[PDB]
């Protein structure tokens, strides 16, 4: 049947101010079947303390979930998310852009 | 606020390796999660996501948890029929979606009632708007609704949609009123990004808005434009708000001939704004 | 509030 692949949004809940705590986010959309992996990464390393919604999904059936963590952005630390589904060759890395 | 609705949404994936299906459950009232279920969860009830429903008691949990069970099992019985249905290999896995619902309208009164049924990601079965008749996708679908139509499954839904579905709709909406019949108006504002030395990107922010329902649209010299123009996704904050954004591409100078005008259901009167800072 | 008492199989 369908595969679809997952959409992908990095972003704060917050704005974003070095030095100041926020929650980094991810947010995965769009995708179909819902087994999916997902995390987030500070200068390439995967963080641990991540949490995500319960699984629930749209009017066309397609799936979504939220991943957070607490973060401190500062102006030299980079943070992504990486995703892999069934529809991809190998992971997704989605670089946080601030601005985004 | 002024139309309202309570949903549930429902989730088999079938684990041919070894075991039942995962089976995951939300309820939500508007945009607001206020119960889950996880077959993969240690408590094996159906648990608060909501402050106001925690007020709930135990008779109201051992009930809702009575009925989550047995509907995880009712898909555990799809999953196997379904492969029959469609001459699939037991070796795959494969998923069962549900979704039902009522709405209220302007008049707090019953609006519509819905439930849709989905085998692998595609429309399976639906109730009509009627509440009374079923859309059947295809012939394993059909096979569905005359046994549905003989045990008056439609009728008994009904009930469900008209009755207790606006009934308990309405008494959650009192009981979490601070928060379900708050509207959360967008806070709102511009960016602007030098693209080259005669362009401009002007990004026009809504974030902290509930409910997620939004329209962000571009004008230039008080006519819509959609060319050049960019929109992302409505998001969640992960604070029980949303957020989106809208940007336009401009030529350097000109950025006071663009308007982002912001619709919400809790703006009396759409927001303009317009990069004149 | 669900539908109860357990929807009927496909």
């Amino acid at each position: 049947m369908i595969q679809r692949t997952p959409k992908i949004q990095v972003y704060s809940r917050h704005p974003a101010e070095n030095g100041k705590s926020n929650f980094l986010n991810c947010y995965v959309s769009g995708f179909h079947p819902s087994d999916i992996e997902v995390d987030l990464l500070k200068n390439g390393e995967r963080i641990e303390k991540v949490e995500h919604s319960d699984l629930s999904f749209s009017k066309d059936w397609s799936f979504y979930l939220l991943y957070y963590t607490e973060f401190t952005p500062t102006e030299k630390d980079e943070y992504a998310c990486r995703v892999n589904h069934v529809t991809l060759s190998q992971p997704k890395i989605v670089k946080w852009d601030r601005d985004m | 606020m002024g139309s309202h609705s309570m949903r549930y949404f429902f989730t088999s994936v079938s684990r041919p390796g070894r075991g039942e299906p995962r089976f995951i459950a939300v309820g939500y009232v508007d945009d607001t999660q206020f119960v889950r279920f996880d077959s993969d969860a240690a408590s094996q009830r159906m648990e608060p996501r909501a402050p106001w429903i925690e007020q709930e008691g135990p008779e109201y949990w051992d009930g809702e948890t009575r009925k989550v069970k047995a509907h995880s099992q009712t898909h555990r019985v799809d999953l196997g029929t379904l492969r029959g249905y469609y001459n699939q290999s037991e070796a795959g896995s494969h998923t069962v979606q549900r979704m039902y619902g009522c709405d209220v309208g302007s008049d707090w009164r019953f609006l519509r009632g819905y439930h849709q049924y989905a085998y692998d990601g595609k429309d399976y079965i639906a109730l009509k708007e009627d509440l009374r008749s079923w859309t059947a996708a295809d012939m394993a679908a059909q096979t569905t609704k005359h046994k549905w139509e003989a045990a008056h499954v439609a009728e008994q839904l009904r009930a469900y949609l008209e009755g207790t579905c606006v009934e308990w709709l309405r008494r959650y909406l009192e009981n979490g009123k601070e928060t379900l019949q708050r509207t959360d108006a967008p806070k709102t504002h511009m960016t602007h990004h030098a693209v080259s030395d005669h362009e401009a990107t002007l990004r026009c922010w809504a974030l902290s808005f509930y409910p997620a329902e939004i329209t962000l649209t571009w004008q230039r010299d008080g006519e819509d434009q959609t060319q050049d123009t960019e929109l992302v996704e409505t998001r969640p904050a992960g604070d029980g708000t949303f957020q989106k954004w809208a940007a336009v591409v401009v030529p350097s100078g000109q950025e006071q001939r663009y308007t982002c005008h912001v619709q919400h259901e809790g703006l009396p009167k759409p927001l303009t704004l317009r990069w004149e800072p | 509030r669900q539908w109860g008492p357990d929807p009927a199989a496909v």
